[PDB]
């Protein structure tokens, strides 16, 4: 398994290799990769949720965001 | 920004 946490089970949530907030794998085109920690985040799982993917070069997740 | 798909 590429991921030791969920063993690549598609029917299992995994906050390590899929959305770090909800554990879901759907919509990878809508999953933002943090430029610091490299975790994935659905745009619609963020608080606040984004209606689209940001055009900006770099993006930092809520855990890494420098307030 | 970079997505999972990329
Ligand atoms: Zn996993
Ligand atoms: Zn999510
Ligand atoms: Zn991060
Ligand atoms: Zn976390």
């Amino acid at each position: 398994p590429s991921c030791k946490h969920c063993k690549d089970d598609v029917n299992r949530l995994c906050r390590v290799c899929a959305c770090h907030l909800c554990g879901g794998r759907q919509d990878p085109d809508k999953q933002l990769m943090c430029d610091e920690c490299d975790m994935a985040f659905h745009i619609y799982c963020l608080d606040p949720p984004l209606s689209s993917v940001p055009s900006e070069d770099e993006w930092y997740c809520p855990e890494c965001r420098n307030d | 920004a970079r997505t999972k798909q990329t």
